[PDB]
RNA sequence: UGAGAAAAGCCUUCUCUAGCGAUC
């Protein structure tokens, strides 16, 4: 990046996907979208997040980077928002509670957001919740509605 | 959109049945038999 | 809601507060279960 | 309690072992390779 | 039930009315006294016993001894040490000597039990607990390093 | 018969049987045998460490260190002392129950709460305030739990309609609270007088707007829904509502406001009111406006509802001052004007409007 | 009370004997002797055997309150 | 056999073992 063709930088993170396959892809990845906004804008992050996001090993970094620039830019299209969240809690719903509180903070802070959908978020939160994460998710929301966030 | 009616109607299902169980409400509680405080102290005011 | 023939509560005869001696009976039926096993003792 | 293993005793629960972890990391990409498939071919399906 | 625990109530009764006799405590305090050995010593005579209960019995007498020791000097009274102090010190003795005989393995009792005979009992006494320790637990260096210290 | 019936009235609290004997406890946290076996000291120590994780979490709950939390609240028990202790404790656990109602998901309140029962006994002697410190949260399963604390099996007890979620082990119905919220009178003036309670109680403290959010939620929610499921409204509801709606309008706090602004609306849709009732309570939504400069716009456009579902002529002429001395009321009314439809205060204000010119 | 010596106090050794072990790397001495460790034990332990579970709000129907004795035999 | 016989739910009176307790 500091000294070389974007297209070469390219070529080196294509070659690394390929080499390693296992668990140490998810740093590869996360710095891999990280490249394609600086080097690029909005529409290339969306280029390689598409071709990305089938490839399993995932982190919730991922999704968290995919949606921080869909929120810098000006058009925020709420649509994509939900879009994205839906994929990060089909992979990490079972065991992350921090990841539910965030979907249901979008509803409510968010100008465009239907906060009509909290009813259902935490409805849905209960059940794909598992043994402990179940109780910290029910503490942060009884925090969370208190102003102590 | 399938997905999403359905926990629409799962939820409804789940309220529905907890109704049941807890009943319509509309009966209020009832009466009760009254008995007079004997022994009571009064004002007698032609002492006056 | 009436009833008829009515008695006084007493004691029953076979009331355990009583004496083996005393008691009346222990009015037990018992019935050979298909399934119980059947011992003997059948000298050899 | 046990009773000691010898040198090739050991080695050979090793090589055990190592087979057991290397299909068990092979079934995960497995099971990835599933999800790809099924979101591709039937996503509907896969959603609900 | 509480035959024993009246035995011993009427063993710590002497004490409290010379208390009293020397004006330190007072009628309503010798009454609280009273009520509260009375509610520990409930606690240790039980069928199911613990060891926290050993242990706030061991603790509340300590606690009198300090606020007697405390009193004592602000009115000047040194007589009758052996009518007050003694009988504590005793009745202490005993509560650990069932305790360390009920759990032997626990080093940590034997130790609250040297560092009570160090700061109030006689070194004959703490000579035997010395012995008593090591007779079990010669298997630690480090106890027969502190027994040599001392 | 009679006799067990005279028996069965002449029963209280402080007679109880559970007093005299330990073969069963009452236990929010733990099964009667395994409370059964518990002693003082610990219930003591577990009340201490919910408070002391409690004042991390907000400070003003110090207070409650020395009445509740102390040596002789461990030595205290009610039933020696007289009338005026009692009254006086009473007072103190509702206002440590109105502190508590906030935070009572979380797990230090529920062990505050276990010290309180295994102590004081406040499910025999403080049941109004324990059920007004637990209602808002009645589709939660701990809500279930400290109704199962309850002893409400008599037919003629007040809270006997909560008897299935005792017997069953499931949350309260919100369609039932409602049909009951409607039909019975007294539960609906015990929810307002607990609202007006609290908001009293907390508005004391600086920045506290935020522990009365849930509260004024489950406020704004049961009585519209009530005001909804109501065949016909009939003059008792008004009657008793309208006091109520006043305290709002005077009140200062955001949220109290936005419900008794929801209250005035759903009323003003459903039944078609007198005209002196209409003038008052615009009187009343107009003259007070400007006391909260955030919730302007909505009181306005409360106001344009109140003048659309009633009768063109309702209002009358004294008003009209202070409707035109609120700052920026053109700038607003545009504003409103962009979305919806604002004919009906136009309507009102044009007239007065030549003549004071 | 671990090392509180008259030796110390009149000083005739540049060093004392140290046993390895300490009050601090043990729990501690059980009692105080001046102006609750097993206390903590007791309240922790009790605590785990609470019915107030996880998935306690994933329960439909909440277990019975008390149930007679002969229900339960 | 003849408080007829048969079944469900609530109180009362009591019986057995098995740990536990006695070490100062």
């Amino acid at each position: 990046e500091g000294a070389k063709s974007q297209e070469d930088t390219e070529a080196v993170f294509k070659k690394a996907l390929l080499a390693v396959i296992g668990a140490d892809s998810v740093t590869l990845k996360n710095k891999y979208l990280d490249w394609a906004y600086r080097s690029g804008g909005y529409k290339k992050a969306r280029a390689v997040f598409k071709s990305l996001q089938e490839s399993r090993p995932f982190s919730v970094d991922f999704f968290r980077k995919m949606i921080q620039f869909e929120k810098e830019q000006e058009s925020c299209n709420m649509a994509n928002i939900r879009e994205y969240y839906e994929r990060a809690l089909r992979e990490f719903g079972s065991a992350d509670s921090d990841l539910w509180m965030d979907y249901m903070k979008e509803e409510l802070n968010h100008p465009l957001g239907r906060p009509e959908n909290c009813g259902q978020i935490y409805w849905r939160a209960m059940k794909m919740l598992q043994g402990e994460s179940a109780e910290a998710f029910v503490a942060k929301h009884a925090m969370h509605q208190t102003g102590h966030l | 959109e399938n997905r999403a009616k359905l926990e629409a109607r799962l939820r409804t299902l789940e309220d529905r049945g907890i109704r049941k169980i807890s009943g319509t409400g509309k009966a209020l509680a009832k009466t009760e038999k009254y008995e007079h405080k004997s022994e009571v102290k009064t004002y007698d005011p032609s002492g006056d | 809601t009436r009833k008829y023939a009515t008695m006084k509560r007493m004691l029953s005869l076979r009331d355990q507060r009583l004496k083996e001696k005393d008691r009346l009976k222990p009015k037990k039926k018992e019935k050979k279960d298909p399934s119980a096993l059947k011992e003997r003792e059948v000298p050899q | 309690m046990g009773t000691e293993v010898s040198e090739e005793d050991i080695c050979n629960i090793l090589h055990l072992c190592t087979q057991v972890i290397e299909i068990s990391e092979y079934r995960t990409q497995l099971y990835e390779y599933l999800q790809n498939r099924m979101m591709a071919i039937a996503p509907n399906v896969t959603v609900m | 039930m509480a035959e024993i625990i009246q035995e011993r109530i009427e063993d710590r009764l002497p004490e409290l009315e010379q208390l009293e006799r020397i004006g330190l405590f007072s009628h309503a305090e010798i009454k609280a006294i009273i009520k509260k050995a009375s509610d520990l010593e409930y606690k240790i005579q039980r069928r199911t016993l613990f060891k926290e209960d050993f242990i706030n019995y061991v603790q509340y007498e300590i606690n009198l001894l300090e606020l007697i020791q405390r009193r004592r000097t602000r009115i000047g009274y040194s007589f009758k040490k052996d009518e007050i102090e003694n009988s504590i010190v005793h009745r202490v003795q005993g509560v650990f000597q069932r305790a360390s005989a009920k759990w032997k393995d626990d080093v940590q009792l034997w130790l609250s039990y040297v560092a009570f005979c160090k700061k109030w009992a006689t070194k004959t006494r703490l000579s035997k607990v010395f012995s008593a320790m090591l007779a079990i637990h010669s298997n630690k260096p480090a106890l027969w390093i502190m027994a040599a210290k001392w | 018969t009679s006799l067990a019936q005279q028996l069965q009235r002449l029963a209280l609290p402080q007679s109880d049987a559970s007093l005299l004997s330990r073969d069963e406890v009452a236990s929010l946290l733990f099964d009667p045998k395994e409370a059964a076996t518990i002693d003082r000291d610990t219930a003591f120590a577990i009340g201490c460490t919910g408070l002391e994780e409690l004042l991390g979490i907000d400070p003003s709950f110090e207070q409650f260190e020395a009445p509740l939390f102390s040596q002789l609240a461990k030595t205290l028990e009610r039933s020696v002392q007289t009338k005026a202790v009692n009254k006086q404790l009473d007072e103190n656990i509702s206002l440590f129950l109105i502190h508590l109602s906030p935070y009572f998901l979380l797990k230090p309140a529920q062990k505050c709460l276990e010290w309180l029962i295994h102590r004081f006994h406040i499910h025999l002697y403080n049941q109004d305030s324990l059920i007004a410190c637990v209602l808002p949260y009645h589709e939660t399963r701990i809500f279930v739990r400290v109704i199962q604390l309850l002893k409400i099996n008599n037919s003629k007890h007040r809270w006997f309609w909560l008897l299935p979620v005792k017997q069953s082990g499931v949350p309260l119905a919100k369609g039932t609270l409602i049909t009951h919220c409607y039909k019975d009178l007294g539960f609906m003036d015990f929810i307002c007088s607990l609202v007006t309670k609290s908001v009293k109680v907390f508005a004391e403290y600086p920045g506290s707007s935020a522990q009365l959010r849930v509260l004024l939620a489950f406020y704004a929610s049961t009585i519209v829904s009530a005001l909804v499921a109501a065949e016909d409204v009939s003059d008792n509801i008004i009657a008793k509502l309208f006091p109520y709606i006043q305290k709002g309008l005077k009140s200062s706090l955001p949220d109290y406001r936005a419900a008794t602004y929801m209250i005035i609306c759903q009323i003003s849709v459903k039944v078609t009111m007198e005209n002196t009732f209409v003038n008052s309570l615009a009187s009343q939504i107009i003259k007070t406006l400007t006391k909260i400069p955030s919730l302007i716009k909505d009181g306005l456009s409360c106001l344009i509802v109140l003048l659309q579902r009633q009768k063109p002529e309702s209002l009358g002429k004294k008003p009209f001052p202070h409707l035109c001395n609120v700052p920026d009321l053109i700038t607003i009314l545009h504003g409103i004007s962009e979305t919806y439809d604002v004919s009906p205060l136009l309507h009102y204000m044009l007239p007065h409007l030549v003549v004071s010119i | 009370f671990l090392n509180s010596t008259k030796a110390k106090l009149l000083k005739l050794t540049s060093s004392s004997i140290d046993p390895g072990l300490s009050i601090k790397q043990l729990g501690g001495l059980y009692i105080n002797f001046n102006a609750t460790q097993i206390k903590e034990k007791k309240k922790n332990e009790l605590l785990q055997k609470a019915v107030i579970t996880p998935d306690f709000e994933k329960n439909h129907c909440v277990p019975p309150y008390s149930e007679s004795k002969y229900q339960l035999q």
